[PDB]
Parts: C-alpha cells; sequence; structure tokens
C-alpha cells in the first residue's frame, strides 16, 4: 500500500471540453477475470476506488501478458482523456551532456518502484479516470473504478511526478547540501565527495526519507554499479563515452539503412574525432521513400570505411574541471567539413565534434570557419555555462581584412592562431579599384529558356572580341560564361564589366568552392590572376554592353 | 506597496492561448544573477514560484542597469504584448503626441519601478511565467510568475496610465510647453528650452515623481564622473530622411561615370523625374576603365538638373498606422552604419546613419547593438511604436551576443538578412 500524503497538483480538462465517454463492451472472460485480481489488489493499496452509475465517464481497458510470460499486466488507453486535459509544462527536452558533469567521489543510481502510482491525484479530476471491466456476455453490473493517483500514461503523469519527487527531496537536500541529486524520468542519481563510509549511510538515508514518502528504492545494495549505461553513454568513475557503435555490413542500403548509419555515425562524432557523414548523407539528398534501395558511390563507401577504421579502436571522453581553462580547437577537414576537440588538458578532450555547411550554392572557408566557432560558443554555453578559448588555424590579418571587408557582422571571442596545417587563407582578392594598364573586357551571356541555348561573349577595348555556343544552360549560367571566358582570354591583370547581378553577386562574395563546376573553374582563373577588376553596369541601358544575340 | 481597488481584469482575444516560448541558454553568471534578483523579487512579493500545471513560458535574459556595474533582469514580452497589448492597444491604449518630434530637446527617463507597487489580476498571473534556465539540464529551470505589474510587458503602463496622470497632472499644469509620453517604462520629455534650462526641468520632473513615490534610477553620475557624456538627450527637430548624395568630383572617368549611372538608375526607381540620358552617350563604344572622359555641357546640364531633383523628398510617402515599420541597415565599414525606415519599398518614411568610434573600442555586434537602439528610440519618439529590423547578421550570432550590448527595457521584434549586394555604395 504505497500511497502518501503529498499535496495534489491542481489540474482541469481543456476550457470548454468534458470528460472521456468511451465505452468498452469488448471482449474476452480470460482477460476479464484476469483484471480483477490486478484491480482488487490495486484497490487494497488505495490506488482506485469502486464507483457508482452515476454516470461519469469512461475509458477504454486493455490487458496483456508481460515479456517471458510470467507476471500479468493491464493497459488503459488515455488517448481521448489526455486529448481532453489540459497542458502542463514541458517535463524535460534535453538531457545532460557527461563531458558537462564534474567528478565525483562516489555517485549511485537509484530507481523508483511504483512510480507515478505514489502520487496522489488531484480530487475533482478523478473522475475523469473513470473506466469499466465488463462482465461475461451477460451485461451485469460490471465493475466501475477510477484513479486516485496519478495513471500510466496520463498526459500529466510525468511533470506532476518531477515536481513532486523535487518537493520531497527538498527537506533531505537542505539537511545533506554538499550531495548532489540530479532527477531524471524514474531515476535519481546521487553524488557526492563524502568519503565511500558517510556516502554509502547517507544514500540509505535518503532511501529511508523517499520511503517515508511512499516511494520504494532499489534493496539488494545500491544496485547499479559503474556503468553505468545511460542514454547511450557508458559513464565510468573517471571518464565517459558512447555505448559501442555497430556499423553493419550488407550487400544493399535502403535510405532507412543509410538514416540509421547517419545517425549511428553522428553520435559517434561527440567523442571519436574525425568522423565525416558528408557524403554519405549527400546520398540521402533526394527525399524519397524510405524503402527505395541506393547505390552507394565512391567517394561515400571510402568515407564509411575513414570512420569504420576510426571506430576501430575506443576513445574517452573526460569530465568537467571548473577550475581550468576551456579550450576549443578547429581542424579543415577539407570537404567544406570542419571538426573540432574541446579539452581542458592536451591529450584528453571533454568532447569532440564536427561542422558542415548543408544551405548556400557557394561558401568561402574564413566564413564557415566563423560559423563553426559559432555552433562551437552555442554549444559550450549550454554544457558547460561558458564560452571556450579558442585555437584556430588563422592568420589575425588574414581574419581582420575578412570580417572588416564582410557586409555581415561578424564576432569572435579570443582566438590564437595555431600554424597546423591546413590553414585558413584568403586565395585571392579582387581590386577595389580599376586597373590601369590592363585589358577591359565587356562581357556579357544570354539564353533562351525554351530552347536552353545560348552563347556567352565579350568585347573588349582593344577590338579583340569573342563569341562561344553554349548548350543546356540559363541566362544566369551563360552570364557566369562569360566572365570565365574573359578570364581565359586576358593577362595577369584584367578589367571585367558585367550586365548582371547574379553573376557579381556571387563574385564578389569571394568564394573559394562551389558545388557547380564551372564556379570552380572560375575560382582557379581568379587565383591565378594578379589583378582582376570586377565592374557592375545596368543591362539594356545601351553603355558598353553587347549587342549580340 | 498597496493594494488600490481590486485588480485590472485582463482578458485575451478569444481562442488566443497564453505564451510558450522557448528560454535561451545562458552564461552561468547570468544565471547566478538572475538568481539573485529573483530570490529578493520572491521576498519582497513580486513573483512566486509555480507548478507543472502552468504550461506557459517567456522568455527571460541579463543585462546590466544602463551605465552600471549592477546586473539587471530583461524580460522578453513580445510574445505576451502580442497576444494582448493588440486588444490592449484598444481598449487601454495610450495616445501618441505628433508634437513630441518638434521639441529641440527630448530626455528618457525610467519609470519601470512604479508599475511594482500594483498588484495584477489574479487570472492573469500565469501568463507572466519564465524560466531562469539550468546549466546542461542538470535541473529542471526555476519557475516563477508575476504577482504585480511586470517590467516589459505592455499592459503595465496602459493599467498604470490613470495613476501617471494623475501624478503628472501638477508637473504638466506648470509647464503647459513641456511635452511628456509614456512608452512602456520610460517616460519621453520633450522642451524648447535651451539645454540648462531643459536640464533643470527635467530635475524639477525627477524630484516631483519623487516626492510622489516614483523613484526612477536613472540618475546621473552625481558630483564627479570622471569622463562622461552625462545627459541622455535626443534633438528630434534634426531629424529627417538623408538625400542621396552623388559623387562631387573635377575630372571624371569611364569607371566612375559608370558608377554614377548606375546609381542614378538606381535612383530612378525612387525619384521618377531622373534622365540618364546624356551620361549614357558620354561613353558609348567601349573603352579602357580608366580612360578620362570629358564632361560636356550637356551632360552636366543632365548632372546638376539630377543633384538638385534628388535633394527634395519624395511625393506621396505617408506614414500607415495599418502597416508595420520596417528598419534595415546595412553596414558601411568603419564604424559607420546606414539605415532606413520604410512601410511599402521605396517610400523612406525616415532614413539614417549612424557611427561611432572606428577602432580600438567597439566591434561590429555591439555597434549594431547600439544602432537598433538608436534607431528605435527615433521610431518611439516618431511613430510611437517600434520597426521590425533586418538584420545584416547570423541569426546565432546576434541571438548569443544580443544582451551584452543591450541597454534598453524594451525588445524589437527582428528577423535576419543574406541579401543585399550593391546598396552599400548606394545609400552611404
Ligand atoms: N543508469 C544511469 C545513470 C547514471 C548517471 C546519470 C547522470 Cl546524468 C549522472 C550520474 O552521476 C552523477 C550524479 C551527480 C553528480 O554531481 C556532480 C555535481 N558537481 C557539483 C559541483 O561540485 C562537483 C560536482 C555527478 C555525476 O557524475 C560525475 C561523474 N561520474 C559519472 C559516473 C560515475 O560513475 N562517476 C563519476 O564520477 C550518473
Amino acid at each position: 500500500v504505497p500511497i502518501s500524503p503529498i499535496e495534489t497538483v491542481p489540474v482541469k480538462l481543456k476550457p470548454g471540453m468534458d470528460g472521456p465517454k468511451v465505452k468498452q463492451w469488448p471482449l474476452t472472460e480470460e482477460k476479464i477475470k484476469a483484471l480483477v485480481e490486478i484491480c482488487t489488489e490495486m484497490e487494497k493499496e488505495g490506488k482506485i476506488s469502486k464507483i457508482g452509475p452515476e454516470n461519469p465517464y469512461n475509458t477504454p481497458v486493455f490487458a496483456i501478458k508481460k515479456k517471458d510470460s510470467t507476471k500479468w499486466r493491464k493497459l488503459v488507453d488515455f488517448r481521448e482523456l489526455n486529448k481532453r486535459t489540459q497542458d502542463f509544462w514541458e517535463v524535460q527536452l534535453g538531457i545532460p551532456h557527461p563531458a558537462g558533469l564534474k567528478k565525483k567521489k562516489s555517485v549511485t543510481v537509484l530507481d523508483v518502484g511504483d512510480a507515478y502510482f505514489s502520487v496522489p491525484l488531484d480530487e475533482d479530476f478523478r473522475k475523469y479516470t473513470a473506466f469499466t471491466i465488463p462482465s461475461i456476455n451477460n451485461e451485469t453490473p460490471g465493475i466501475r473504478y477510477q484513479y486516485n493517483v496519478l495513471p500510466q500514461g496520463w498526459k500529466g503523469s510525468p511533470a506532476i511526478f518531477q515536481s513532486s519527487m523535487t518537493k520531497i527531496l527538498e527537506p533531505f537536500a537542505a539537511q545533506n547540501p554538499d550531495i548532489v541529486i540530479y532527477q531524471y524520468m524514474d531515476d535519481l542519481y546521487v553524488g557526492s565527495d563524502l568519503e565511500i563510509g558517510q556516502h554509502r549511510t547517507k544514500i540509505e538515508e535518503l532511501r529511508q526519507h523517499l520511503l517515508r514518502w511512499g516511494l520504494t528504492t532499489p534493496d539488494k545494495k545500491h544496485q547499479k554499479e559503474p556503468p553505468f549505461l545511460w542514454m547511450g553513454y557508458e559513464l565510468h568513475p573517471d571518464k565517459w563515452t558512447v555505448q559501442p557503435i555497430v556499423l553493419p555490413e550488407k550487400d544493399s542500403w535502403t535510405v532507412n539503412d543509410i538514416q540509421k548509419l547517419v545517425g549511428k555515425l553522428n553520435w559517434a562524432s561527440q567523442i571519436y574525432p574525425g568522423i565525416k557523414v558528408r557524403q554519405l548523407s549527400k546520398l540521402l539528398r533526394g527525399t524519397k521513400a524510405l524503402t527505395e534501395v541506393i547505390p552507394l558511390t565512391e567517394e561515400a563507401e571510402l568515407e564509411l570505411a575513414e570512420n569504420r577504421e576510426i571506430l576501430k579502436e575506443p576513445v574517452h571522453g573526460v569530465y568537467y574541471d571548473p577550475s581550468k581553462d576551456l579550450i576549443a580547437e578547429i581542424q579543415k577537414q577539407g570537404q567544406g567539413q570542419w571538426t573540432y576537440q574541446i579539452y581542458q588538458e592536451p591529450f584528453k578532450n571533454l568532447k569532440t565534434g564536427k561542422y558542415a555547411r548543408m544551405r548556400g550554392a557557394h561558401t568561402n572557408d574564413v566564413k564557415q570557419l566563423t560559423e563553426a566557432v559559432q555552433k562551437i560558443t552555442t554549444e559550450s554555453i549550454v554544457i558547460w555555462g561558458k564560452t571556450p578559448k579558442f585555437k584556430l588555424p588563422i592568420q589575425k590579418e588574414t581574419w581582420e581584412t575578412w570580417w572588416t571587408e564582410y557586409w555581415q557582422a561578424t564576432w569572435i571571442p579570443e582566438w590564437e592562431f595555431v600554424n597546423t596545417p591546413p590553414l585558413v587563407k584568403l586565395w585571392y582578392q579582387l581590386e577595389k579599384e580599376p586597373i590601369v594598364g590592363a585589358e577591359t573586357f565587356y562581357v556579357d551571356g544570354a539564353a533562351n529558356r525554351e530552347t536552353k541555348l545560348g552563347k556567352a561573349g565579350y568585347v573588349t577595348n582593344k577590338g579583340r572580341q569573342k563569341v562561344v555556343p553554349l548548350t543546356n544552360t540559363t541566362n544566369q549560367k551563360t552570364e557566369l560564361q562569360a566572365i570565365y571566358l574573359a578570364l581565359q582570354d586576358s593577362g595577369l591583370e584584367v578589367n571585367i564589366v558585367t550586365d548582371s547581378q547574379y553573376a557579381l553577386g556571387i563574385i564578389q562574395a569571394q568564394p573559394d568552392k562551389s558545388e557547380s563546376e564551372l564556379v570552380n573553374q572560375i575560382i582557379e582563373q581568379l587565383i591565378k590572376k594578379e589583378k582582376v577588376y570586377l565592374a557592375w553596369v545596368p543591362a539594356h541601358k545601351g553603355i558598353g554592353g553587347n549587342e549580340q544575340v | 506597496p498597496i493594494s488600490p481597488i481590486e485588480t485590472v481584469p485582463v482578458k485575451l482575444k478569444p481562442g488566443m492561448d497564453g505564451p510558450k516560448v522557448k528560454q535561451w541558454p545562458l552564461t552561468e553568471e547570468k544565471i547566478k544573477a538572475l538568481v539573485e534578483i529573483c530570490t529578493e523579487m520572491e521576498k519582497e512579493g513580486k513573483i512566486s514560484k509555480i507548478g507543472p500545471e502552468n504550461p506557459y513560458n517567456t522568455p527571460v535574459f541579463a543585462i546590466k542597469k544602463k551605465d552600471s556595474t549592477k546586473w539587471r533582469k530583461l524580460v522578453d514580452f513580445r510574445e505576451l504584448n502580442k497576444r494582448t497589448q493588440d486588444f490592449w492597444e484598444v481598449q487601454l491604449g495610450i495616445p501618441h503626441p505628433a508634437g513630441l518630434k518638434k521639441k529641440k530637446s527630448v530626455t528618457v527617463l525610467d519609470v519601470g519601478d512604479a508599475y511594482f507597487s500594483v498588484p495584477l489580476d489574479e487570472d492573469f498571473r500565469k501568463y507572466t511565467a519564465f524560466t531562469i534556465p539550468s546549466i546542461n539540464n542538470e535541473t529542471p529551470g526555476i519557475r516563477y510568475q508575476y504577482n504585480v505589474l511586470p517590467q516589459g510587458w505592455k499592459g503595465s503602463p496602459a493599467i498604470f496610465q490613470s495613476s501617471m496622470t494623475k501624478i503628472l497632472e501638477p508637473f504638466k499644469k506648470q509647464n503647459p510647453d513641456i511635452v511628456i509620453y509614456q512608452y512602456m517604462d520610460d517616460l519621453y520629455v520633450g522642451s524648447d528650452l535651451e539645454i540648462g534650462q531643459h536640464r533643470t526641468k527635467i530635475e524639477e520632473l525627477r524630484q516631483h515623481l519623487l516626492r510622489w513615490g516614483l523613484t526612477t534610477p536613472d540618475k546621473k553620475h552625481q558630483k564627479e564622473p570622471p569622463f562622461l557624456w552625462m545627459g541622455y538627450e535626443l534633438h528630434p527637430d534634426k531629424w529627417t530622411v538623408q538625400p542621396i548624395v552623388l559623387p562631387e568630383k573635377d575630372s571624371w572617368t569611364v569607371n566612375d561615370i559608370q558608377k554614377l549611372v548606375g546609381k542614378l538608375n538606381w535612383a530612378s526607381q525612387i525619384y521618377p523625374g531622373i534622365k540618364v540620358r546624356q551620361l549614357s552617350k558620354l561613353l558609348r563604344g567601349t573603352k579602357a576603365l580608366t580612360e578620362v572622359i570629358p564632361l560636356t555641357e550637356e551632360a552636366e546640364l543632365e548632372l546638376a538638373e539630377n543633384r538638385e531633383i534628388l535633394k527634395e523628398p519624395v511625393h506621396g510617402v505617408y506614414y500607415d498606422p495599418s502597416k508595420d515599420l520596417i528598419a534595415e541597415i546595412q553596414k558601411q565599414g568603419q564604424g559607420q552604419w546606414t539605415y532606413q525606415i520604410y512601410q511599402e519599398p521605396f517610400k523612406n518614411l525616415k532614413t539614417g546613419k549612424y557611427a561611432r568610434m572606428r577602432g580600438a573600442h567597439t566591434n561590429d555586434v555591439k555597434q549594431l547593438t547600439e544602432a537598433v537602439q538608436k534607431i528605435t528610440t527615433e521610431s518611439i519618439v516618431i511613430w510611437g511604436k517600434t520597426p521590425k529590423f533586418k538584420l545584416p547578421i547570423q541569426k546565432e550570432t546576434w541571438e548569443t551576443w544580443w544582451t551584452e550590448y543591450w541597454q534598453a527595457t524594451w525588445i524589437p521584434e527582428w528577423e535576419f538578412v543574406n541579401t543585399p549586394p550593391l546598396v552599400k555604395l548606394w545609400y552611404q
């Protein structure tokens, strides 16, 4: 009989609604007779009470055999009532990350027996939890019950339970301020720097308190000992790591299986350094049926191979020490992928991770570095409550040049240069003023929206002219083409003039990489040149433009 | 404090649920300060802890005062504002003094503490819920709701409006030429007086308000500030739409005339009376960019005609009160930022540029933040409401760092842009 004198949390039904009226006649004698054995023993414990046909509401009742088929179990579908009940404060969303926990001499896990049923339910609301066990086929006045406690699966049970546990812990946590209790779902994770004797007795004091409030705790010893497999982790006394990851070997890969694979790889990346999901997730780009068979690419199998090689030997993360500096360090992997490690110490990491640019058709190395720094700053604020000192493979003046000439407002915490290659540099810079003694190319390009043929060309002050035909293209593509043509046919210093805000837009962004081969070739040419001045004019306003069709 | 007649009942739009908004993660420092502040407010009765049966949430941040080294708690009420004040700009709405922008000097005074003396309608309290977050999700956060009129809520000055009118009545009587407007937690006081007269009158209002029970912790550095600009004062009579400026040059090249024709052509979609014809004919056949083109008589007859056509205001540009105000900002480099405040495209209600110390003091985010505050205050003074910003910054970066440099008690709406290529040269 584990009931409790705990203050109940007042509950309302969603405004303008009422209690679930669902009726259940069905079905079978075997289950019906089995439900009374549970209901009478629950009534004994005071968790439920019989009610009269005063016309209350009703909820469906099921029954099922537990795994191994030893002891039965009762089920209740509260879906209707759940939809009809008020909202509650969100129980918990994220869970603490092990890199953010702090080393403690002793740690104990306690699971609470009977949980919700040990916590009373607001009186006026109990009448909406009413349910009915039928008779056998005979229509006889079958038993009618209702809950005096938190019903399993009801919408309000987890939050109310958490707040109840918190209020119960409060007088204990007062008497014992030097010990730390974390509360998660049905468990409690206690820890202290108390010597193992007084710790072992404190835990027992806690258990006695809890049991005085009607809450069961594991009898034999303290039960669970390290590890400590929690939420896919392994928490060891001096270290944490992920639970073992298994990457399946298959002849065929469905999109579902690639989803599972990318999932496991991502999960693994917080600790194992170097994990690359780019090519494998690139397979998953097209969004379609999850049962489709997707052939792997070569770069995908190479990537997966490198991951398998990384996952070969196990790696460990450490715990947080507030006394020591927090450092984060970033490396470019080179595919548009970046990787980082966070540590207070040289040979041991708090954790690791990766950043990959998804959106945009073209990007920049410095911009991506900045975005990574942003990601890590957010993450560090979340986990440790502060921001790390950064170690970055970028020269001061390179960075300064970029943020000073960048149209967006960016900012970085204090950081120091690390000479570890590959470094981060600006592979070229456009001239901010036109070049004297340089040939001036007037470029244009145009396409037909139907045929998609079009052409790209230039006309220069030296009287030089060229026109090249294109097939299977678009106006933007013909404009980038035209610029590329001017780059190919000119010297080491060149003045280009274009009619398109698009092309000017791509180029002035100073990208060092892109997902179109064209822009890449243009990038190569731009790097190869000593000076390039790109300038814009209104299209079809008749100044220097190309009249070519 | 006291409990005046009942409490002003607050309802919402029919079918409008309370605010449910995520609490951004905070530094340990800021969590600490919030915990202290709220422990105090809990002691003074202003807020109380709440149960799981309260679903609603409003974000909370920690900034510092104005110039002070002491922490201040800033509640972000934007959501609850849209969910109440929209019928509380109607039911209890405060009228806006179109003559406030005329005054030679305007001082802003912080009256927020006033609201704390007044209780909040019981049934409404559950919508003021906020959460002090825990580091690394280690504990469920600390959850309070307000027992008194909260700062940052737009219903608070609306409820206190009558008390404010009454307390202000005597000062208004002795000073009929001074304009006083209440926007949320701030009093905007305009005058045509000289700076000394203005400051003395403002101190008169400070002492008046003070002896009627209103503290105003806007109090200055007192006897000996080591180095500061002590007065916080605006000057709205000088605030207008900045005219577009064509480059002034002695001799021009092909390139320069190209930038000129381009900028003029861009202006044409604002001022319809612009013709670039004679500047186009002065280039024509393909030339080198660096080649110097002589300015003819006809070309400069077009240029000087396009210069003084650009010094006049636009036509049909008026403020639509049924529409939101929009503020775009573009970064100019060297500690300079330019902005426009409009409603429909290319019709600019007000434009401006706000610069500051160029180097070895401030960074980009600090500058953009002060800029947003400046523009917002101008917007309050002029239209009685704040613009929604299109910010040239990465969302997460701003969401992380905006509370470092933020001295205001109100939060404008904002969104983030990647777009503009060419507006830099054109709006500077
Ligand atoms: N099933 C299962 C789940 C198990 C589980 C789950 C969670 Cl979320 C936490 C946990 O243990 C801790 C509990 C409290 C604590 O309190 C720390 C609070 N700070 C406060 C400031 O002082 C320093 C400590 C630190 C802990 O770890 C410290 C590191 N650690 C982890 C595991 C271990 O065996 N030994 C350790 O030493 C256990």
